[PDB]
């Protein structure tokens, strides 16, 4: 995306632009949580 | 196919307007006197 301040695009692409651009840091973000949890319910099956 | 509704809506502009009447515009046509929605399902018909 053209920056990582969610702010900044709004602040430059229309309604189809912006979509594209924003749509990159939702599945990149969504992986990160996807991936944060994975390792965190892992970590605690060792600490159980 | 089938609809549940169907409309027209009719009107003449400059052949250098045609551009603005896509959804996801900006220009005088597509800001103050006809706006197409992002969702917008539809065809645009234009001739000279």
């Amino acid at each position: 995306a053209i920056s990582s301040v969610l702010n900044d695009i709004l602040s430059r692409l229309d309604k189809v632009e912006a979509e594209v651009q924003i749509d990159r840091l939702i599945t990149g973000r969504l992986q990160s949580l996807q991936t944060y949890v994975t390792q965190q319910l892992i970590r605690a099956a060792e600490i159980r | 196919l089938c609809f549940t509704n169907v409309y027209a809506d009719s009107f003449v502009i400059r052949g250098d307007e045609v551009r603005q009447i896509a959804p996801g515009q900006t220009g005088t046509i597509a800001d103050y006197n006809y706006k197409l929605p992002d969702d917008f399902t539809g065809c645009v018909i234009a001739w000279n």
